[PDB]
């Protein structure tokens, strides 16, 4: 469960991302594809090379979904229900892969927001991304 | 594990800039804060009640230096990680019984600490090279379970 | 999320356990200790040998907690809140270990209830134990 | 992986009683039912819409027989699982890119199927021996990731 301090920390850290939201999402995806090449197979219709407009556009979608989760942090199963259906049913994304993308999002935030990425905020962000991941893997049937 | 020459270069170049007195403690401290069940193995370290308490704990900084030393040692023997970590494998697996998933977690926390310290210099390809390394180290430390 | 069919399947399968509830819980613990020796360290005040009265008594506690979860399957975070505090805060049980005990509970049920352990019911029971595990690991702070 | 003679005995004795035409398909079918994301790799197998459809699918039974054959092969070479699974490692890791966590899952599903078929005969010590085996097989199949 996310504590009051966790929600405060996540809101503050994500608040600093700003107009870079889409950019950081794209960077996290690139980090994931390079570090964990098994994840690439979900995107055969994507060119995954650096500077790919498709990865850039998809990073904005990922960031917008995370922003929605932050904005509705007390109601995340409902807020992310459509995305949960998509990832579990249609796409059949292996649950392990959410841990991989979550780690790459943490790395991306650490690389860009050194003042925000304190040990406490690192912990809050990890719990938040794990909570998001729990919702997105909740619909395997 | 096999790194390309480009990856080896990226890894060794960054590691030379690492503060070896601090980075290990930051990684071990963050492990204890982010994954609090790991505190079970460090009861004798004293005050772990708050993140500040953990990060400022002299025993955490001291033990972190030894951990980082072991990673440094692995970086010098990428083609023989099993031999390099044999004694530590026996310690962590046979004596301590630490679940090997936590070896993976500490490696990923180290990668976060490197990203924190180096910023844009910790590029996606540099990260990918370090992920190979910390995976290799975790697998080697887990050998006594295999 | 547990579907209506999942809840029906779990209730039916667990209904067949009966007065063997405590016994099967003890057997699952023994299976876990022998198969995954890292888990033994949580019980130094226990004799973990076969026929141990302490393992027998603890198996009944595990079974009673699972029975409580079945009986309150739509309200499990609340029903298991005290047990979540215990396992995460006080005992600091590694989240990996819940996957190990859940697997050993499935094996125990498979070994005792061959007619009940159909592929569909296996799936429902896995989702149920994963849900229980999610609640019991929800309180790391 | 190292089994005691008692464990080797327990494992080999039970395996001789295994129905090699059916148990592999039951394990692969249950993997597909219990962990539905694994269906992503078997689009060409046709009807996987219901558990009954999966378990009765002739392609699932046929492919399961090959999987079980590989486990049988590993049981005959417990001291060289890496060599035994080299080609399958290249297939599952380099060509298919299956996450290695799923190797662990299929092994544990196999253990459930053995428990289902053998009942009280699948004692806790017999299980513990089989857990060593399926862990060894998973690690060997994952070698190309290491
Ligand atoms: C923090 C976790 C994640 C978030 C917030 C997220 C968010 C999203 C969003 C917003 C979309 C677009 C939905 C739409 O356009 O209808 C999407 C699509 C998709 N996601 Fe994710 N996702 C996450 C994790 C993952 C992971 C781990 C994988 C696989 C490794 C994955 C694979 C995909 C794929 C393949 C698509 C469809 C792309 C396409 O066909 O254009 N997602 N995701
Ligand atoms: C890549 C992962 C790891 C590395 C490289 C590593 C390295 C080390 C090193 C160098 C030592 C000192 C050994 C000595 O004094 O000779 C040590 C001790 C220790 N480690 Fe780790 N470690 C890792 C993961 C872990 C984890 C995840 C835990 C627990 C969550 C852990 C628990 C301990 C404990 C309790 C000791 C003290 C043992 C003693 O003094 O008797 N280690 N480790
Ligand atoms: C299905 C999952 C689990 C259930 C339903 C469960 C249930 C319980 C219950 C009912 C108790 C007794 C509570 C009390 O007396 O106040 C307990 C205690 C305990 N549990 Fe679990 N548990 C689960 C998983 C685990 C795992 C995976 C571990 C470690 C590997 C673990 C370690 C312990 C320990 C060490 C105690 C305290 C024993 C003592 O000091 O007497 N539990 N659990
Ligand atoms: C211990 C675990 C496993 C064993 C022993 C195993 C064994 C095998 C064997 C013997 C084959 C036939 C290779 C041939 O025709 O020469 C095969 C093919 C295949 N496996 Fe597995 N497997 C395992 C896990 C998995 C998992 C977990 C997945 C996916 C979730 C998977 C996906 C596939 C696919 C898609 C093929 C067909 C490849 C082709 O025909 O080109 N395997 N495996």
């Amino acid at each position: 469960v996310l504590s009051p301090a966790d929600k405060t920390n996540v809101k503050a850290a994500w608040g600093k991302v700003g107009a870079h939201a889409g950019e950081y999402g794209a960077e996290a995806l690139e980090r994931m594809f390079l570090s964990f090449p098994t994840t690439k197979t979900y995107f055969p219709h994507f060119d995954l090379s650096h500077g790919s407009a498709q990865v850039k556009g998809h990073g904005k979608k990922v960031a917008d979904a995370l922003t929605n989760a932050v904005a509705h942090v007390d109601d995340m199963p409902n807020a992310l229900s459509a995305l949960s259906d998509l990832h579990a049913h249609k796409l059949r994304v292996d649950p392990v892969n959410f841990k991989l993308l979550s780690h790459c999002l943490l790395v991306t935030l650490a690389a860009h927001l050194p003042a925000e990425f304190t040990p406490a905020v690192h912990a809050s962000l990890d719990k938040f991304l794990a909570s998001v991941s729990t919702v997105l893997t909740s619909k395997y049937r | 594990v096999h790194l390309t020459p480009k990856e080896k270069s990226a890894v060794t170049a960054l590691w030379g800039k690492v503060n070896v007195d601090e980075v290990g403690g930051e990684a071990l401290g963050r492990l204890l804060v982010v994954y609090p069940w790991t505190q079970r193995f460090f009861e004798s370290f004293g005050d772990l009640s708050t993140p500040d308490a953990v990060m400022g704990n002299p025993k955490v900084k001291a033990h972190g230096k030894k951990v980082l030393g072991a990673f440094s040692d692995g970086l010098a023997h990428l083609d023989n990680l099993k031999g390099t970590f044999a004694t530590l494998s026996e310690l962590h697996c046979d004596k301590l019984h630490v679940d090997p998933e936590n070896f993976r977690l500490l490696g990923n926390v180290l990668v976060c600490v490197l990203a924190h310290h180096f910023g844009k210099e910790f590029t996606p390809p540099v990260q990918a090279a370090y992920q190979k390394v910390v995976a290799g180290v975790a697998n080697a430390l887990a050998h006594k379970y295999h």
